[PDB]
Parts: C-alpha cells; structure tokens; sequence
DNA sequence: CATAATAATAGTTTTTAGTTTATTGGG
DNA sequence: GCTAATAAACTAAAAACTATTATTATGG
C-alpha cells in the first residue's frame, strides 16, 4: 500500500483524489512493478476491502464502516 | 384552535321519550338514554375537552337551578366523566325509566321558551375557550307547534338569538325518520346518525392547536416560515398515575442521583458524564453533551433538489411529517410555494435539506414530498399543500441481509397467483385498522369504570380469517401450489 | 422624582423527541 | 455441553398552547 495513493456532485470537501506514483523514484517504480506483477496474482483483501491510499484515509469514518449486526 | 365543544342534550319528559309516535318500539326514553350514554363513553375515550349537559324539556316538578317551571336540570356543562355515567345509569333502561317516573315522572308539562332561557344560561356559565356549542335534541313530538302561539313565537325568537349568538341546535329523527317528514314544522328554526351515536366510535385524539413551526433557511440569505405537523401517531399507553393501592393517593417518587457511599444528594455539577472505552474513561459534561449534540439553529437549509424517482421502498425511515407554508415573518412563502406546486409537474425534483429539529440537537437529512392542494370535490383538503418529510437515512440506518440471491419461477405461477390475488382483492379501506390490544384496552377501561360484567373484546377488521378469503377465492391457491411438499409442512 | 406607563418573559399541556425494560444466544 | 443482541417497553422528555407583570417610556 504505497505511501502515496496506489494504482451538483461537488458539494463540499470529499476524500483525497489520488497521489503520484509514476513520476516517483525509479527504485520505487521498480519495486512497484514487481509488487504489481504480484498484485495481479495477489492484490489482497487488505486492499480488496479498501485499497490503502493516503488520499482516501483522511476525511470521514469510511474506515469506521457505520453498520450494526444482522437481525 | 383550542376550544371546548359544549354540547347540550335536550331530551323530552312528557311523551316524546315515551310515545311510539308513528313507530312500534318501547318508550324512546331507553333508546335515547343508551344513545347519549354511548356518546358520553365515546367522548371519554376520545375527547375530554368538550363540555356536556343534559336537560329535560318538560318537567312536572322542577330540578333546576333556574327554578323555572318545567325545567329539569340533571347534569351541568362539564367534560365527560364517570359521575355523569352513573347519573345516566340511574335513568338507563326501563329500570331507569321507572326511576324517572319515581322522582319527577313522565307526562311532564313543558316550557319551551324557558328551556331556551336556561340552556342559554348554561352556555353563559362557561368561562373557557369554546370551540362549538350544540343543542342535541330528540323528540317524538316532531311538530308541537300546537302549543300557544306566544310560546312558539318566543321560542323562534330565542332560536334566532342563539344561532345569532352562535348557539347551535340539533333535532334528529325520532318520530318519522327520513323523507323530511320529521319536524313537520319545527323545520322552521332547525336546518340517520342514531347508529353512529350508539356506535360510539372513540379513542380518537387529534391536533387542536398549532405547534412546531420553523423557517426554510434554504440558503444563507432566504428563509421561509413554515410549520411541521403530524397526522400519523404512535398510540400511547395511558399514563400509569401511581395511586396508593389502598387510598388511591398519588406517589411522590423522589428519584435523584445520590452516592452509594457517603449518603449525599449529588448534582449534575459535581458529577461528570463519561465513556468507559478501551483504556480511557472518556469524560463529558451535561453542557458538554448538549454541545456534542448542539450543531446549528432549527430550520430547513436547502442541500439540493432530487427527483421523485430515486425514492424507493428501501429508501424509507420513520413515518413522514408535514410542512405547511407559513407567513408570519416571511412574505411570499405561500405565494412562492403556490408557484412551486403549479410547477410541481416539473418539480418532481423535490427539495433536499438536513433538517435541524431544534437548537442543541443535530440536523438530519430529510427529504420533502411535495404535497399539492389535493382538495376533494366534497372540499376535503387531503394532503394539504405542503411537503411530506420523508427522512433520508444514513449508513446508520442499515441492518444488512445475506445475499442468497433467489431466481424467478415459471411465469404460469405468476399468472395464476395474479388471478388469485386480484380475485382475492381485499376491499381497500384506509380507515379500517384498529389495534385489538388498543380496542380491548378501551373496553377494559370503560367496563372497569362501571361495574360491568365483562369488557367486550372488539373483533377488529385487522384480524385475518380462514374461510372468508377461502370462499372469495377458495383452495385453488393451494391446488395452484402444485410443487411437491408445499410450505404447508 | 415625578405616577394607572403597557411589552416581553414566562405561566400553559403540549407529542415527542432516549429512556432498560426485555430473549435468542459460543461453549 | 454456555449463556443474548435485544426491542413487549422503556418511564420520559424541552414542546408556547398561554400570557401579568413589569415594562421604565409618560399623566402624579
């Protein structure tokens, strides 16, 4: 889960859109490519439930996942 | 509008309660007594803000504070209550009729103008906000204008005064029901329902005065005065007033915070709210709690416009409330909303807001269903022009289901069961639901207010049957249920 | 300081709002 | 082999219905 983001409706102030991952360090690019040929084989439930991006873990209780038990 | 609906019960004493008078029943005394008793019970269960008094036009020996001749004053204007029920039970049935014979008797001489005099006195007696004043009267004597013409003229004059005063009078069929034959000439001053009056439908409480009015602060610039109201109510348990089981004396249950240790009366000040979570008791305070609930001022801040097409059954919450346009400090509210309703064919895109109920409490997103001026041809404003407050849920308002997605069956099942359900079409009736616990409770209250032998258990329309639909439709539903081992295990 | 000044600051019963009340529950 | 997950009821509750008295203005 990259330190940056992985790879009217305008009411006010939603979560972060994204963050750079391509122009980032060439070492970061190499590691990202290896872990992405892994990702197509293993993208994990840790990201399937919600992909960890620094953009999307800011505003609201989306992590808190507002819900109660089933009847 | 608050107001006490004063109702007077004029019942004869000479023969109109005792002569068949073009009928064959017993003395109308008993039927009239049971009718008025029923309506008293209906008020007790349904309306205790309406004053009642019973008068006997015709009186051999006067029972009257007015002391006027031919006046029998039994109950003064007052809200319905058990003393009056006992009072009438004295004169209920043929036993009550022979009582009436005992203390004053029937065949009683009448004084019509004096009756109007004394009932006017009774009306003058009230000292409270009055909503309505009606004279309720039954008489076999539909047209006793055979009296002296002076009495008839004076009575008509008094009628003109009282209806001019606003006093209302009702005479209803007792001799020649229907065909306008009843009141052969006492139709002059008066211009059926026995079944309803005996039926005494009750337990109906409804709004009397305005309440909960706000403004449509749609933007930071515009507000629009409005009012929030309810017509769907959750029936309550009547208040358990703790009475001394011996002496019927109320209870001063002195409940307070305190200390289990040092025997001192604590206060909200020297105490603090707290939240035992994880490794930290998260402390709070009463005003801290209010602030945590204190978000914004009450009113309607417009958050958008959504079509009346996204709204679905799963898009539902607590029963919706209503908004009527109001003009107390916002001119044009009614005018602009009239524009909205005329262009409501295009305004299926209804208003969106996060409604703030009051101060110190948070707003909540509640949609607004545009209520038109749906005035019926009989001039009933069903759904008065306004907005129904269907409440927008949150992710809070969810309790998830599993996902065992089920697939449709063969269309012959759908067709045969469509034929079933439309053949078994239950007659639509919105005013058809009465709760058996509620009804039986009313019956226990009224019955165990007198020495009634038993409170009837009201068989309600809400009760399903076994054969009424099995004769309107039949077992062809089960025969159509052709699958092996039907759910009739 | 003159002395009946005649508005708000509640008085009201409001219904209607969060109250543990409750049992199926992991062995 | 065990042990909630509720929800009947909580027990309450904030609403102007109403406004007399003070208002401090003007005879005294």
């Amino acid at each position: 889960f990259l330190p940056f983001s992985l790879g009217g409706p305008f009411r006010l102030g939603g979560h972060g859109p994204s963050f750079p991952l391509k122009g980032i360090t060439e070492q970061q690019k190499e590691g990202l490519e290896i872990v992405k040929m892994v990702m197509i084989s293993l993208e994990g439930e840790d990201g399937l439930d919600e992909i960890y991006s620094f953009s999307e873990s800011l505003r609201k209780l989306c992590v808190f996942k507002k819900i109660e038990r089933h009847s | 509008y608050s107001g006490r609906d004063s109702l007077i019960f004029l019942v004869d004493a000479s023969k109109a309660m005792f002569e068949s008078q073009s009928e064959d029943e017993l003395t109308p005394f008993d039927m009239s007594i049971q009718c008025i008793q029923s309506v008293y019970i209906s008020k007790i269960i349904s309306s205790d803000r309406d004053l009642l008094a019973v008068v006997f036009y015709g009186t051999e020996k006067d029972k009257n504070s007015v002391n006027f001749k031919n006046i029998y004053v039994l109950q003064e204007l007052d809200n319905p209550g058990a003393k009056r029920i006992l009072e009438l039970d004295q004169f209920k049935g043929q036993q009550g009729q022979k009582r009436f014979q005992d203390m004053m008797g029937h065949g009683s001489d009448y004084s019509l103008s004096e009756v109007l005099w004394v009932c006017a006195n009774l009306f003058s007696d009230v000292q409270f906000k009055m909503s309505h004043k009606r004279i309720m009267l039954f008489t076999n004597e539909d047209n006793p204008h055979g009296n002296d013409s002076a009495k008839a003229s004076r009575a008509r004059t008094k009628a003109g005064d009282l209806r001019d005063t606003g006093i209302f009078l009702d005479l209803m069929h007792l001799k020649k029901p229907g065909g306008f034959d009843i009141s052969l000439f006492y139709r002059d001053i008066i211009s059926s329902k026995l079944e309803d009056l005996l039926r005494k439908v009750r337990a109906k409480e409804t709004r009397k005065r305005a309440l909960s009015r706000l403004k449509l602060k749609l933007n930071k610039d515009i507000v629009i005065s409005v009012g929030i109201y309810n017509l769907v109510q959750k029936a309550l348990k009547p208040p358990p007033i703790k009475l001394y089981r011996e002496t019927n004396e109320p209870v001063k249950t002195k409940t307070r915070t305190f200390n289990t240790s040092t025997g001192g009366l604590l206060l909200p000040s020297d105490t603090k709210r707290s939240q035992i979570y994880g490794s930290r008791q998260i402390i709070l305070e009463k005003e801290e709690t209010e602030e945590l609930k204190r978000f914004d001022d009450p009113g309607l801040m417009l958050m958008g416009f959504k079509p009346l097409v996204l709204l679905k059954k799963h898009h539902y919450l607590r029963p919706s409330l209503f908004v009527y346009p109001e003009e107390s400090l916002v001119i044009g509210s009614s005018t602009l909303f009239s524009a909205l309703l005329i262009k409501c064919l295009e305004k299926e895109v209804a208003a969106l807001c996060r409604y703030t109920p009051r101060r110190n409490i948070p707003p909540y997103f509640v949609a607004l269903v545009p209520q038109e001026e749906e005035l019926d041809d009989q001039k009933i404003q069903v759904t008065p022009p306004g907005f129904q407050l269907v409440f927008l849920p949150f992710a809070d308002d969810k309790r998830k289901m599993p996902f065992t997605e089920k697939i449709m069956a063969t269309p012959e099942q759908v067709g045969k069961m469509k034929a079933i359900v439309e053949k078994l079409r239950f007659t639509y009736r919105s005013d058809s639901f009465e709760n058996p616990v509620l009804q039986q409770h009313f019956r226990n209250l009224e019955a165990l207010a007198l020495d009634l032998m038993e409170p009837e258990q009201a068989v309600d329309l809400t009760l399903p049957k076994v054969e009424a639909m099995n004769k309107r439709l039949g077992s062809l539903v089960d025969e159509f249920k052709e699958l092996v081992y039907p759910p009739d295990y």
